[PDB]
């Protein structure tokens, strides 16, 4: 199927602690493969999935040479965002960086992305074109200013249509075992009386691969969407994840309730009910 | 893997 | 501004009494990034409870997962304690088997 690389760096200052940490986290699509802490007692890359364990030293050593230098360039970064915003020297700030490529079932890349966020608000973004910004604030356009400046888009794209390809690639004929082996959800129906004339219908899905997932319940075969209580997809810890979605429902009516799941693992959609 | 030299310039 | 965690506790298997397991707390949705969790037997800190790596979701929010080996009883309880800048108290959710 289609499948994504992403890179996930997290910046933050902490005014009378330190210097600002900075973390870089790797994935393929639902898989870390990779992180970087610059809190480490020795910072360094390291691996976080059997796959990448075969690079060799000089990729362990790049990959470290680029997120100690990175380390540097975020902190001075933080630095002129709180002036950009005039923000005094005695608060914590956080800078956040999400980059990478998707490729459609056939390998191609369909689209790259490289998008930053100040305290948990969009900051700038490169545009689906690969080429130009948009930036979320007269503060931003400060940062675009610089970036359309010394070309940075040009680089940021010959990036993500180049080695993000590349690698990603390569990591998926790597890890081809587990990274394209969708595991389908394992699904029942539970039960609990929530008083005399009415009932809970949970509808679970446990152990699946990748977490994308759609758990939905139905009353005479219409969607139940402001009456169901879904909760968020949740890792279990072993690579899958789990969702449930419950409905109360009149006693005597379960029957008429249908819960619909549908997974990558599944060939075809299922319909489950409760079944006593 | 991730970028490098695209990343050199501060924001 | 800031947003506060929500807050998930679950086993990595279906739970079996006597049968070892993992007891999971998920926190997520969160900002900015400190945040403090503890899993808790019968109301006490559990000692050396692991945590996943930071990351974070498309809308910016953070989500972490800690985990410790546990074997559910009958008797025992479980529960999650997270505090966040975003709440005033810690905040308890026990582990409920059918959640």
């Amino acid at each position: 199927g289609s499948h994504s690389m992403r890179y996930f760096y997290t910046a933050m200052s902490r005014p009378g602690r330190g210097e600002p940490r900075f973390i870089a986290v790797g994935y393929v699509d639902d898989t870390q493969f990779v992180r970087f802490d610059s809190d480490a007692a020795s910072p360094r890359t390291e691996p976080r999935a059997p796959w990448i364990e075969q690079e060799g030293p000089e990729y362990w050593d790049r990959n470290t040479q680029i997120f100690k230098t990175n380390t540097q360039t975020y902190r001075e970064s933080l630095r002129n965002l709180r002036g950009y915003y005039n923000q005094s020297e005695a608060g914590s700030h956080i800078i956040q960086r999400m980059y990478g490529c998707d490729l459609g079932p056939d390998g191609r890349l369909l689209r790259g992305h490289d998008q930053s966020a100040y305290d948990g608000k969009d900051y700038i973004a490169l545009n689906e074109d690969l080429s130009s910004w948009t930036a979320a604030d007269t503060a931003a356009q400060i940062t675009q200013r610089k970036w359309e400046a010394a070309r940075v888009a040009e680089q940021r794209r010959a990036y993500l249509e180049g080695l993000c390809v590349e690698w990603l690639r390569r990591y998926l004929e790597n890890g081809k075992e587990t990274l394209q082996r969708a595991d389908p959800p394992k699904t029942h129906v539970t039960h609990h009386p929530v008083s005399d004339h009415e009932a809970t219908l949970r509808c679970w899905a446990l152990g699946f691969y990748p977490a994308e997932i759609t758990l939905t319940w139905q009353r005479d075969g219409e969607d139940q969407t402001q009456d169901t209580e879904l909760v968020e997809t949740r890792p279990a810890g072993d690579r899958t994840f789990q969702k449930w979605a419950a409905v109360v429902v009149p006693s005597g009516e379960e029957q008429r309730y249908t819960c619909h799941v549908q997974h990558e693992g599944l060939p075809k959609p299922l319909t489950l009910r409760w079944e006593p | 893997h991730p970028v490098g030299q695209a990343d050199y310039f501060e924001y | 501004i800031q947003r506060t965690p929500k807050i998930q506790v679950y086993s990595r298997h279906p739970a079996e009494n006597g049968k070892s397991n993992f007891l999971n707390c998920y926190v997520s949705g969160f900002h900015p990034s400190d945040i403090e969790v503890d899993l808790l037997k019968n109301g006490e800190r559990i000692e050396k409870v692991e945590h996943s790596d930071l990351s974070f979701s498309k809308d910016w929010s953070f989500y972490l997962l800690y985990y410790t080996e546990f074997t559910p009883t009958e008797k025992d309880e479980y529960a999650c304690r997270v505090n966040h800048v975003t709440l005033s108290q810690p905040k308890i959710v026990k582990w409920d088997r059918d959640m």
